């Protein structure tokens, strides 16, 4: 059967260059495949056409950072100058009799991008949400990196664990981080304590803001 | 300038048939394999079928028996209908253009053009359109809580899209109602705080909800 096999993740340093790797299936050694490329939340785009000859042949628009070369059952995607926009998931994929295959994807970490502590907003619930009879807390955490963070929530200093929801750390268009917590309490709640507060954790500092009724 | 455009239900329950439309603009179908391709939340692509107008259709083994795959030349598009969904066929899914067949029968193998693709999620539970709320506000944040939807997706847009700078959108959030919520948030001047307004448009596609919200001092 036709497979195409790549490993589920690479990694190198912003500047370098990083050689990606998707295996062709031994009785189909000498197709050419495709490589495409996911950055984080966007829909796939393609990349280039590598054929078995060691050609290669990019999309209209994708940087020449971008090339690919062959040996054997192996076909390759070189990315050279890495920057941090190259955080992406990379699926190869190959055409066959009547079927097409993708690869398993790669996710690629760029390391060693520059530092940037958490800058932290802290919204009460607005009032239209509290003439709705309802309170959420939103801690906004912003241009951050590395893209790590824990949350804590005190309500008049004494921890507050349930009714906490916080995201995934995403990346910005500016390729710094950003996540959010929501504390969810009901309007009787926020009225009763003097101040709530969120305290992010990055890096082994913290970062505090409170918010009264 | 070809662009694929992928369209159907947001949302469609277990046993039902899923029905999607691939509507090809700045070319025509003619000549090309176009393929149906699917992504699981967090999970890899996967091939569904493909079908050239004149040629032939084929699907994957493991989906063929549920998989009709069509064209319409008047229209442009193509279609897929997969049967007896459940909740592992809940997934983006997307048409790309494929291989190119020449009418001596010879062809050059290609996958160079991506739709947008277009979520579906399966699950008996109805459409919900959210509720809006501002987060009111030298760089302040502002934004826009948007709470108590289903299904995925909305889209957030700010200032009716003429402000594209530090505006964030976030993942959304699974509340144990089975809903979702969001946020989207802009960092702005404060010196722009008293003059220039900030107003989120939500859009909510599978309950045709369509919400601004200004986020005020
Ligand atoms: C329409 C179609 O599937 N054409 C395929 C072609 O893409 C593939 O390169 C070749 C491999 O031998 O087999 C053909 O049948």
């Amino acid at each position: 059967q036709l497979v195409l096999t790549q490993s589920p993740s690479a990694s190198a340093s912003l500047g370098a260059s990083v050689k990606l790797t998707c295996t062709l299936s031994s009785g189909h050694s000498n197709y050419a495949i495709a490589w495409h490329q996911q950055q984080p939340g966007k829909g796939p785009r393609y990349l280039m056409k590598v054929n078995r000859d060691g050609s290669h042949i990019r999309g209209d628009g994708i940087p020449d950072r971008f090339s690919g070369s062959t040996s054997g059952a192996e076909r390759y995607l070189t990315i050279s100058s890495l920057q941090s926009e190259d955080e992406a998931d990379y699926y190869c994929q190959t055409w066959g009799a009547g079927i097409r295959v993708f690869g398993g994807g790669t996710k690629l970490t760029v390391l060693g991008q520059p530092k940037a502590a958490p800058s932290v907003t802290l919204f009460p619930p607005s009032s239209e949400e509290l003439q709705a009879n309802k309170a959420t807390l939103v801690c906004l955490i912003s241009d951050f990196y590395p893209g790590a963070v824990t949350v804590a929530w005190k309500a008049d200093g004494s921890p507050v664990k349930a009714g906490v929801e916080t995201t995934t750390p995403s990346k910005q268009s500016n390729n710094k981080y950003a996540a959010s917590s929501y504390l969810s309490l009901t309007p009787e709640q926020w009225k009763s304590h003097r101040s709530y507060s969120c305290q992010v954790t990055h890096e082994g500092s913290t970062v505090e803001k409170t918010v009264a009724p | 300038q070809v662009q694929l455009q992928e369209s159907g239900p947001g949302l469609v329950k277990p046993s039902e048939t899923l029905s999607l439309t691939c509507t090809v603009s700045g070319g025509s179908i003619s000549g090309y394999y176009w393929s149906w391709i699917r992504q699981p939340p967090g999970k890899g692509l996967e091939w569904i079928g493909y079908i050239h107008y004149s040629r032939s259709t084929n699907s994957n083994p493991a989906l063929k028996s549920r998989v009709t795959i069509s064209s319409d030349t008047s229209k442009n598009q193509l279609s897929l209908r997969l049967s007896s969904v459940t909740a592992a066929d809940t997934a983006v899914y997307y048409c790309a253009r494929d291989t190119y067949y020449y009418d001596s029968g010879d062809y050059e193998d290609a996958f160079d053009i991506w739709g947008q693709g277009t979520m579906v999620t399966v699950s008996s539970a109805s459409t919900k359109g959210p509720s809006v709320f501002p987060l009111a506000p030298g760089t302040a944040a502002l934004g826009c809580l948007v709470k108590d939807y289903f299904p995925e997706p909305v889209t957030v847009s700010w200032n009716s899209g003429a402000l594209t700078s530090g505006v964030h959108t976030f993942p959304a959030v699974l509340q144990s109602s089975g809903l979702y919520s969001l946020s989207s948030v802009v960092t702005v001047p404060s010196s722009s705080l008293g003059t220039q307004t900030y107003i989120c448009n939500v859009n909510h596609k599978p309950s045709n909800t369509k919400v601004d919200k200004k986020a005020e001092p």
